[PDB]
DNA sequence: GAGCAATCAGACTGAGCACGCTGTGGTTTGGTTGCCCTGCTTCCTCCA
DNA sequence: TGATGGCAGAGTACTA
DNA sequence: TAGTACTCTGCCATCAGAGCAAGCACTACGGCCGATTGCTC
RNA sequence: GGCCGUAGUGCUUGCUCUGAGUUUUAGAGCUAGAAAUAGCAAGUUAAAAUAAGGCUAGUCCGUUAUCAACUUGAAAAAGUGGCACCGAGUCGGUGCUGGAGGAAGCAGGGCAACCAAACCACAGCGUGCUCAGUCU
């Protein structure tokens, strides 16, 4: 047995390991080998790391959910209508529906006439003719008075119904409004009709483009104002104009209202809030009111329609009807244009689908974009086509009806057609008539979002209680589903519990009881001090009464001199007392009861003990319910309490927040001596006044005993179930359930022996997002950059462009503009200096044409600098360029600059890990690790936990001359966790007193010494430090400089490292989910169970979950022989539980025969085998190989490539590159050890050719960057999958291994989680 | 001719041998004694046939049993000095571990040479070939020892369990000792005049004349061939003046050196490494009895060998080294102790190393017994020239009790200090060198630097 | 006049208190130096 | 949002 | 000489959007704060 | 400072919806040529599927997490693998038991001298701050 530590490093997608003795050194023991092979020992290092896939979050499976429900939903809504047409569809045509389900049918399959609607050639040819598109045929039925065919009428409603618009717009939208500044005009007559006090003029001002603008709302509205005279921004004027075009503004200062006032008129709660308003206001402003909702209306219909409705009743489809006549005359137009200009590509242009063009935009898969982008510069180079290129730039050129835009076309345009297609053809069909309300309650039901599934208790995802068990249809969904019961669900299946007693829910924040509970609390641990007291004096129960009685109820905020004037100088008759351990005002109040009051006008009831349940219920379902009609519905049952005013106010107020300690927590629970609650201990507890933390922890009451027996009893859980509840990325919860079971293994490993020391590291860690925003921004503040010059978003994804984008062009120190063109000229300069936090965030950079316009190079910008560029980004910021973090920095300097105190805290936080998830991670592997209690039931500290950032890593790697390269192999994981082991062993050694903010368990003056932390390791700082160096106080040895530095040396340059690439069975999707066209193939998957992919499409590329070793024999030629076979099949994810279900029977209808149970191997991926001269290869698929050796590269020889190539960019500078000069032999024997080692195991013999070939091109190179293109060769030789690199201009594409047949007579190995335990199964036997 | 004699006594004719007077003995386990076992060690190629022809005689003998049990330890291959015999010695740390431990009795080689006395002239050393196989193992407590040994030729896989008692249990040295003395002591009993020397495994009879020598050899030969033991007769010195025993040559009643010795001491060359110069003084430590002022002699050597010292091999170290080379070059003869007479012991001390010489009378003359020297201890190395002969004394007094066998002798020493422990200018010291039972002070006298 | 937006009692004397330094004294802890043991450990022969 | 494994097609070569 | 069989190499990958609720983790301030002053409508 | 709030960013989980995209089919292609072939005409739309599918038959569920080998197990899960040293191209080799003797280093414990520091109590003093009196 000997003292040893573990040191870690965790990634997201890689944890290395490291085991250390007292001296620094990594162990070395023989592990025995299982299998059948001759070989039973084989000795290795205990240093090495694991890799493996980064994990994945739940998005995209939510999303395809989501997508399957929508899709079930839809089929159901077509199903409904067709159970509503089938009475009389069985008179007018019987097979109508039948000829509907099979229309995906070749014409042999089909068991009907190839004609869906009619059922003959004529018919349908007619029927195509008067109707060439479903638009035409709803014009005609909502128009037409006559009777029409109900198969027609059916497919016009089905249409509708399948193809609902979006319902964001609640409320109604009657089309007929469709105006502009007719009716804004309309709106102003009304109101000089009203307020005729001051007269209000539009006149020469172009109200149309104003509102109609592309500009954001609140510009528009700033625009229509400044063009308005006689009224300025926030009038009666302006908050009518924006609350029509979609502002919610507050009309109390309009009126005087003495309220909210404030009324969004697509919010449907704002409805009733509006009827209060008129109820306010009486009649007159009403009729106002209406005309502002008729603008609003039409402003939204003509933004999404752009044609004219009292001509019919069918505004969306005479536009979509004018859109086809528009590209119908266009096309026969560019036809004409361009067989008599140009008759030299009419063919490529109209013919070929392979090409954009009109061909490849109806037949093909081209879009209008790609359309467009193909058809302009022919447009340009031709005559007569000013109208065209001018539609093709307003993107109104050959257009089809179904596009990507049409999602803005609200549901209740469709209903509207729907509606007038069922009036006008109700007369002659009595059962149109009888069922036009189900038939619009098809179209307009959706499931609310609270609601959820409608499942039976066979769903996960599912909160539902159903008052009756009959089928769910959308015309009972009322009488059924109990949407209240739901709702609350929906709300407590996500909140919290109580941590002290993890059984209850919490109670919500603005809970009278948690509002007492607060006031209490901060109340009891008051001292004040008065003439004739010889010490201060807590406060007593009976006066913690009267100030509560008396203050808090009264005011909404108390202040220690209210308390002592109003109480101490009036009642208690002491002019002076002297307050203690409170803050001049308090910060809990009853918040909560101040808002009753005014409203249930109650002191007596609000005081009352009996109704503190009902009052509790009350805020309980104002937190809970969101909907009005449902907070009414929850508070019927105390409608008698309070007249129908006070119901509709408390239905107004809205609570929101859920507090932290639960209603058994805080009131429940008593005493066994007493039986008093914490509230009772709280308003009076003798004379001790102590507090929560005080009443919870003491031992003598049972407080403390109760919640912990509750607690420990309650809490049992798995580690995976325990890593999974954590908060975090899944990438880093699977790092962290890595890094447990290594850390469990290396102490089996070590006879069962814990470690003295366990040190742990974990790292810290869009251009259409960048492009949005942007948009926003330019919108917001009114620029025209952008028009300017457009930008992509390639190129947009550049961190130059994108700062100097974000800044409107312009210095963020100067008032200067900037040009783009001469970028890559300027400097970057961050608000706070890298020096005292590492930041290179968009949140902190911050692009200048001269860094030194930021006032002190140092502390933040100088103060009127910042002044000047503050108004410059409050504006910037109403424009939301920049966030709130960002401003607050940049506007810091005038409240105050860095000081030293936060000069001290920046430093000190960047030596220190102060995260959550560390801290979570530490308490785990401490709980683990050490179990067992001491006499007084305290956990003995048996191993301890450090955590060190990778800053002191990479300090001491560059002080020492320990650089790491990332590119040549996967070594560097091992090195992190074994020099994370080193420097954390080190540093608790030498500073024992720095074990309370490492060990998981006066500024000037803390500024040097973490400064000077690690100055210890260093030689000469001119001070000569001691060779040995001691603890400081005992005389224990920490670092001897003499040897430790070798040993270091020794452990990094090791070349056998356990690298291990953890074996995962692949899930997911079944294929790529692109369904390709007809082919005659045995690759494509049928889509269905009759669909033959031959004739239907079908699926391809499945993905393998994991290869299985069969042996076995086929048949092969004429003669049927059986020929003894041994291969590798893949089971697909789709055939995987068929395959496992029964593998004789699906090996056997594959072609195989006497299969062997036995000999059957299952193999997932990254398998890993050995062949040869120590050749390793692993196993993408059943058919490709990938790389699994490692090139042992010296240690001189990276430090030569790190320092010649400069990674990471005086006398200690100009040493180097000496060296280098001298060293610049050393590329010569790296490229030779790269071809040796390609040689033996990668085997890329072409590869290795050209990459030879252009080393001896390029030798006359400069150094530096022959060094940096040498970095890239050893992607030729790597762990994993091929990947293309690039030497200079020479590019080497992927070697690929498509071979998986000399594996079947290699070695598969089988490697525990560290990779020391080993079974090694010779596969030749068999 | 003595081979024909005793056909039953030596191990050439009777053979593997069988310890039939005692019974079959039960090994005892400790009271957390639970079964342990662990994979055989992989044994080396060489080593393997090396131990590969014992097994096979061992079989025979039936020492070597086939069984299975849950006990199994490795064999060692301890190659013999000569060649590599490679003898099948179990690792056996886990039973030793696991095994009782029992009060030890074998006797220490400083002793059995005091016991002989100068007036048995005439000796006879025998030395009993498989001692510790003799004696049987019960077959409850066999399952202890075992072992795992596979051979295709043997074509037995599997444990081989010992009915014997084999060589390397922490305790078999003792039980052999304690069950053969049973044996020859009623052989004294028979032949009380003769003085039998019993070893662990070697015999030495010491007799008065020839005639007393060969009547005593003949009845012990008999004794041992009835009682089973079985001495090899190639080597084995019968009736013969000079023979070998214990590493020591006794002639004409002396405890000579051997000459071999002697060239192994010299035959070094001058040591370079710490490692080096332990291995000469390790040579040169077990011949500390005959040079005189040893520890003064070699007192630079030591620092020089210290744990954290540097090898800077000094003049002095040179010149100590010649003193050793040239001091056991005319080594003198010391002669064996007789206990019947008193003993005379000669104290001196320099310079903080205490030297002397035990002596006793031998006619007119004196005759080295063995020469005693110390380091005193650093406490004593500071006291004044009068106080640091009372500690030499104790020292080497202390020295003498190992060799006397608690006898008294003669304090000689130069200064009359004898008187100053009386009344000194500690108390440990007074009670060693007042006790007129086992201590006591002559004629002050000095002394020859020499003695 | 009403609103939004920062800004965040001077001197002298006295007593009383806070930080730092100093003198006296009591107590506690710690250290070196010296003498003793107990113990543990490492290095070299001579034999089974 | 890049990888990296599947796929089709062209080329070459071995065998009935 | 035609039929399998293997190797090599370029291509290819379902995408946008809108609401609501809960939770965590982290960073920025402010707060106690009255009375005065400023300016602006 | 604590505490308290809030303001914002990011991310995670769940639910309800939208627009497209893809695949097969319907939308009679015509003329001259036996034919390939050539010339014209047409194009915008619709139906169905949107992971195969499952039983629990719901207007439900189906792509996240977890997973070396072997033994025991129905499963949840539990068990399975000597140490030391000299080395180093992916790890190689060597060693291993007792007893006894001689020499050397080391750490710990006790005891008696001498010494430092610390705390506390009293008293004094330099500097600074709060409060009170007076003038303003």
């Amino acid at each position: 047995d000997k003292k040893y530590s573990i040191g870690l490093a965790i990634g997201t997608n890689s944890v290395g390991w490291a085991v250390i003795t007292d001296e620094y050194k990594v162990p070395s023991k023989k592990f025995k080998v299982l299998g059948n092979t001759d070989r039973h020992s084989i000795k290795k290092n205990l240093i090495g790391a694991l890799l493996f896939d980064s994990g994945e979050t739940a998005e995209a499976t939510r999303l395809k959910r989501t997508a399957r429900r929508r899709y079930t939903r839809r089929k159901n809504r077509i199903c409904y209508l067709q159970e509503i047409f089938s009475n009389e569809m069985a008179k007018v045509d019987d097979s109508f529906f039948h000829r509907l389900e099979e229309s995906f049918l070749v014409e042999e399959d089909k068991k009907h006439e190839r004609h869906p609607i009619f059922g003959n050639i004529v018919d349908e040819v007619a029927y195509h003719e008067k109707y060439p598109t479903i638009y035409h045929l709803r014009k005609k039925l909502v128009d037409s008075t006559d009777k029409a065919d109900l198969r027609l009428i059916y497919l016009a409603l089905a249409h509708m119904i399948k193809f609902r618009g979006h319902f964001l717009i609640e409320g109604d939208l009657n089309p007929d409004n469709s105006d502009v500044d007719k009716l804004f005009i309309q709106l102003v007559q009304t109101y000089n009709q009203l307020f005729e006090e001051n007269p209000i003029n539009a006149s020469g001002v172009d109200a149309k483009a104003i509102l109609s603008a592309r500009l954001s709302k609140s510009r528009r509205l700033e625009n229509l104002i400044a063009q308005l005279p006689g009224e300025k921004k926030n009038g009666l004027f302006g908050n009518l104009i924006a609350l029509s075009l979609g502002l919610t503004p507050n009309f109390k200062s309009n009126f005087d209202l003495a309220e909210d006032a404030k009324l969004q008129l697509s919010k449907d709660t704002y409805d009733d809030d509006l009827d209060n308003l008129l109820a306010q206001i009486g009649d007159q402003y009403a009729d106002l009111f209406l005309a502002a909702k008729n603008l609003s209306d039409a402003i939204l219909l003509s933004d999404i329609l752009r044609v004219n409705t009292e001509i019919t009743k069918a505004p969306l489809s005479a536009s979509m009807i004018k859109r086809y006549d528009e590209h119908h005359q266009d096309l026969t137009l560019l036809k004409a244009l361009v067989r008599q200009q140009l008759p030299e590509k009419y063919k490529e242009i109209f013919f070929d689908q392979s090409k954009n063009g009109y061909a490849g935009y109806i037949d093909g898969g081209a879009s209008q974009e790609e359309f467009y982008k193909f058809i302009k510069p022919i447009l340009e180079k031709m005559d007569g086509t000013e109208e065209l290129l001018v539609k093709l730039n307003r993107e109104d050129l050959l257009r089809k009806q179904r596009t990507f835009d049409n999602g803005s076309i609200p549901h209740q345009i469709h209903l509207g057609e729907l509606h007038a297609i069922l009036r006008r053809q109700e007369d002659f069909y009595p059962f149109l008539k009888d069922n036009r309300e189900k038939i619009e309650k098809i179209l307009t039901f959706r499931i609310p979002y609270y609601v959820g599934p409608l499942a039976r208790g066979n769903s996960r995802f599912a909160w539902m209680t159903r008052k009756s068990e009959e089928t769910i249809t959308p015309w009972n969904f009322e009488e059924v589903v109990d949407k209240g019961a739901s709702a609350q669900s929906f709300i407590e299946r996500m909140t919290n519990f109580d941590k002290n007693l993890p059984n209850e829910k919490v109670l919500p924040k603005h809970s009278l009881l948690y509002e007492y509970f607060t006031v209490y609390n901060e109340l009891t641990k008051v001292k004040y001090v008065t003439e004739g007291m010889r010490k201060p004096a807590f406060l007593s129960g009976e006066q913690k009464k009267a100030i509560v009685d008396l203050l808090f109820k009264t005011n909404r905020k108390v202040t220690v001199k209210q308390l002592k004037e109003d109480y101490f100088k009036k009642i208690e008759c002491f002019d002076s007392v002297e307050i203690s351990g409170v803050e001049d005002r308090f910060n809990a109040s009853l918040g909560t009861y101040h808002d009753l009051l005014k409203i249930i006008k109650d002191k007596d009831f609000l005081d009352n003990e009996e109704n503190e349940d009902i009052l509790e219920d009350i805020v309980l379902t104002l937190t809970l319910f969101e909907d009005r009609e449902m907070i009414e519905e929850r508070l019927k049952t105390y409608a008698h309490l309070f007249d129908d005013k006070v119901m509709k106010q408390l239905k107004r107020r809205r609570y929101t927040g859920w507090g932290r300690l639960s209603r058994k927590l805080i009131n429940g629970i008593r005493d066994k001596q007493s039986g008093k609650t914490i509230l009772d201990f709280l308003k009076s507890d003798g004379f001790a006044n102590r507090n929560f933390m005080q009443l919870i922890h003491d031992d003598s009451l049972t407080f403390k005993e109760d919640i912990q027996k509750a607690q420990v009893s309650g809490q049992g859980d798995s580690l995976h179930e325990h890593i999974a509840n954590l908060a975090g990325s899944p990438a880093i919860k699977k790092g962290i359930l890595q890094t447990v079971k290594v850390v469990d293994e290396l102490v089996k490993v070590m006879g069962r022996h814990k470690p003295e020391n366990i040190v742990i590291e974990m790292a810290r860690e869009n251009s259409r997002e960048r492009m949005k925003r942007i948009e926003e921004g330019i919108k917001e503040l009114g620029s025209q950059i952008l028009k300017e010059h457009p930008v992509e978003n390639t190129q947009l994804q550049n961190e130059k462009l994108y700062l100097y984008y974000l800044q409107n062009g312009r210095d963020m120190y100067v008032d200067q503009e900037l040009d783009i063109n001469r970028l890559s000229d300027y400097d970057v300069d961050a608000i706070v200096p890298q020096s005292f936090l590492k930041d290179d965030s968009i949140d902190n950079k911050v692009l200048t044409r001269s860094d030194k316009n930021r006032g002190k190079s140092d502390n933040v910008p100088s103060e009127e600098v910042v002044k000047k560029m503050k108004n410059y980004w409050r504006q910037l910021l109403n424009a939301k360029l920049i966030t709130q973090r960002k401003f607050d920095n940049l506007t810091k300097a005038e409240r105050g600059g860095l000081s030293e105190l936060d000069k001290a805290g920046f430093i000190k936080r960047q030596l220190v890990e102060t995260r959550q998830i560390t801290k979570h991670v530490a308490q785990i592997l401490d709980s683990r690790m050490n179990t067992k209690y001491d006499e007084n039931d305290k956990l003995i500290r048996e191993v301890k936990v450090i955590t060190l950032k990778s800053k002191l890593v990479s300090d001491f790697r560059k002080d020492f001359q320990f650089y790491k390269v990332r590119e040549i192999n996967n070594y560097h994981h091992a090195h992190d966790a074994y020099l994370n082991a080193v420097v954390g062993t080190a540093l608790i050694k030498k500073y024992p007193k720095l074990e309370s903010e490492f060990v998981y368990g006066k500024a000037t003056a803390k500024y040097f010494f973490y400064s000077n932390i690690m100055n210890f390791f260093k030689t000469e700082i001119i001070r000569k430090r001691p060779l040995i160096e001691t603890n400081g106080e005992t005389g224990e040895i920490v670092w001897d400089k003499g040897r430790d530095f070798a040993t270091v040396r020794k452990v990094l340059s090791m070349p056998q490292v356990n690298i291990v690439k953890k074996t995962e069975v692949q899930t997911g999707g079944f294929s790529k989910e692109s369904i390709l066209p007809k082919r005659n193939s045995d690759k494509l998957i049928a889509r269905k169970k009759d669909w033959d992919p031959k004739k239907y499409g079908g699926f391809d590329s499945p993905t393998v979950a994991y290869s299985v070793l069969v042996v076995a024999k086929v048949e092969k030629g004429k003669s049927k022989k059986l020929k003894s076979v041994k291969e590798l099949l893949g089971i697909t994810i789709m055939e995987r539980s068929s395959f496992e279900k029964n593998p004789i029977d699906f090996l056997e209808a594959k072609g195989y025969k006497e299969v062997k149970k036995d000999l059957i191997i299952k193999l997932p991926k990254y398998s890993l085998f050995e062949l040869e001269n120590g050749r390793k290869r692993m196993l993408a698929s059943a058919g490709e190989l990938q790389k699994g050796n490692e090139l042992a590269l010296p240690s001189k020889y990276v430090n030569f490539l790190y320092l010649a190539s400069h990674y990471e960019k005086p006398e200690d500078n100009e040493q180097k590159q000496l060296f280098v000069e001298q060293h610049k032999h050393y590329l010569d024997e790296i490229i030779e050890q790269i071809s040796e080692f390609s040689k033996r195991v990668i085997l890329a013999d072409a590869n290795l050719d050209k990459v030879l070939s252009a080393y001896n091109k390029h030798r006359d190179k400069p150094i530096r960057e022959q060094a940096e293109n040498i970095i890239h060769l050893f992607t030729l030789t790597n762990l994993g999958a091929p990947a293309a690199f690039k030497y200079f201009d020479t590019t080497i594409d992927r070697k690929r291994y498509t071979s998986t047949k000399e594996v079947l007579d290699a070695t598969l190995i089988h490697q525990s989680i560290t990779g020391l335990y080993e079974t090694r199964i010779d596969l030749s036997q068999l | 001719t003595w081979l024909s004699d005793f056909p039953q006594a030596w191990a050439e004719t009777g053979g593997m041998g069988l310890a039939v007077r005692q019974a079959p003995l039960i090994i005892p386990l400790k009271a957390t004694s639970t079964p342990v076992s662990i994979k055989q060690y992989p044994m080396s190629q060489e080593a393997r046939l090396g131990i590969k022809p014992h097994i096979q005689r061992l079989l025979d003998q039936g020492i070597l049993v086939p069984c299975q049990s849950p006990w199994n330890t490795p064999l060692l291959p301890v190659k013999k000095p000569g060649t590599n015999d490679y003898r099948p010695v179990q690792d056996l740390r886990e039973v030793n571990k696991r095994v009782e431990d029992i009060h030890p009795t074998v006797p220490n080689p400083y002793n059995l040479l005091s016991g002989l006395p100068p007036s048995h002239q005439w000796y006879t050393v025998l030395d009993l070939k498989d001692a510790f196989f003799c004696l049987r193992l019960h077959p409850t407590s066999q399952p202890l020892f075992a072992f795992e040994w596979r051979d295709p030729e043997m074509g037995i896989s599997g444990q081989l369990t010992w009915t014997r008692l084999p060589q390397g249990f922490k305790n078999s040295p003792t039980l052999f000792n304690e069950a053969l003395h049973r044996d020859l002591a009623d052989f004294r009993i028979q032949h009380p005049d003769l003085i039998l020397l019993q070893y662990v495994d070697d015999l030495l009879l010491a007799a008065t004349s020839e005639l007393d020598c060969q009547q005593g050899t003949r009845a012990l030969l008999q004794t041992l061939g009835n009682l089973g033991y079985r001495a090899s007769a190639k080597k084995a010195q019968i009736c013969q003046k000079q023979v070998k025993y214990l590493g020591y040559l006794l002639k004409e009643g002396q405890r000579w050196l051997t000459e071999a010795r002697k060239e192994t001491v010299m035959g070094q060359p001058t040591p370079k490494t710490p490692r080096q110069l332990r291995e000469f003084l390790g040579k040169a430590g077990f011949c500390r009895l005959f040079i005189p002022g040893f520890a003064e002699m070699a007192a630079p050597l030591y620092p020089l060998t210290k744990p954290g010292t540097l090898f800077n091999w000094g003049p002095d170290q040179q010149k100590a080294y010649q003193e050793i080379k040239q001091a056991l070059l005319t080594a003198p003869a010391l002669g064996l102790p007789d206990l019947t007479k008193p003993f005379e012991l000669f104290v001196d001390e320099k310079q903080g190393y205490a030297k002397g010489v035990l002596t006793q009378k031998l006619g007119p003359w004196r005759r080295p017994v063995a020469y005693l020297s110390k380091k005193l201890d650093p406490v004593a190395a500071g006291w004044p020239p009068c106080l640091r002969m009372v500690a030499a004394i104790a020292v080497l007094t202390k020295d003498a009790g190992k060799l006397t066998m608690g006898q008294p002798l003669v304090i000689l020493a130069p200064h009359a200090v004898e008187a100053l422990v009386k009344q000194p200018p500690m108390t440990h010291y007074q009670a060693l060198l007042l006790d007129t039972d086992r201590v006591q002070f002559g004629p002050v006298v000095a002394l020859n630097p020499a003695t």
